[PDB]
């Protein structure tokens, strides 16, 4: 199973998951292929921002499926 | 209200025109003293070396007590300021005094491009490439600042 993330410059990047996987996993592969750390990162998927403690499974992020990363900034 | 702010507004000109800072220019654009625009030029031994940075500043008329809105209009290439001009720093806004001026902003955003905040960046990827791999840094704050600022 592998899924997809979009990032704001139109860039889309692939990665390899389990439905399992926690948002924290998965913002930790995010991080260990941009770089950028989990705390400064926001996953958006239908319509909502995932939370750290929920899995792939318990947002139906099935195949294929798209993450908008989006700023998540402290005070500016 | 406007006319105290005003009053200030007129001092720190005043202040500026009486002992010119050699860090920044600055000036109203017009016979609006609320609206100022501000240059400051790339520090030396910085990757912005050689350009030319415009600022837009606007007075609001509560001012000293409520922070100078300050932004970039020549585009950068820094972790706390985005594409859009967009500036991240603490006495813009929760660290604002009104014992501070526009002068010593703009003195504080030099220091800033000298030595970025990237631990609370407003632009993470740029922080990032600072903060693990500086000359790819350099690299593209000295190409922007070919392209842009020059």
């Amino acid at each position: 199973m592998q899924i997809f993330v979009k990032t704001l410059t139109g860039k889309t990047i692939t990665l390899e998951v389990e439905p399992s996987d926690t948002i924290e996993n998965v913002k930790a592969k995010i991080q260990d292929k941009e770089g950028i750390p989990p705390d400064q990162q926001r996953l958006i998927f239908a319509g909502k921002q995932l939370e750290d403690g929920r899995t792939l499974s318990d947002y139906n992020i099935q195949k294929e499926s798209t993450l908008h990363l989006v700023l998540r900034l402290r005070g500016g | 209200g406007s006319h105290m702010a005003l009053k200030r507004i007129q001092k720190e000109l005043s202040d500026l025109q009486r002992d010119p800072p050699a860090h920044c220019s600055a000036g109203p654009v017009g016979d609006d003293l609320f609206h100022w625009q501000a240059t400051i030029m790339g520090p030396p031994d910085s990757a912005y070396q050689g350009g030319v940075f415009f600022l837009t500043v606007h007075f609001p008329t509560d001012y000293p007590f409520k922070p100078p809105k300050i932004a970039f209009t020549t585009k950068i290439y820094h972790p706390n300021i985005n594409s859009n001009g967009s500036i991240k720093l603490d006495i813009l806004r929760s660290q604002w005094s009104p014992a501070l001026t526009v002068s010593k902003v703009l003195l504080s955003i030099c220091s800033l491009l000298c030595d970025p905040n990237p631990d609370d960046p407003l632009v993470p990827d740029i922080a990032q490439i600072y903060k693990s791999d500086k000359e790819k840094y350099n690299r593209h704050a000295r190409e922007w600042t070919q392209k842009y600022a020059m």
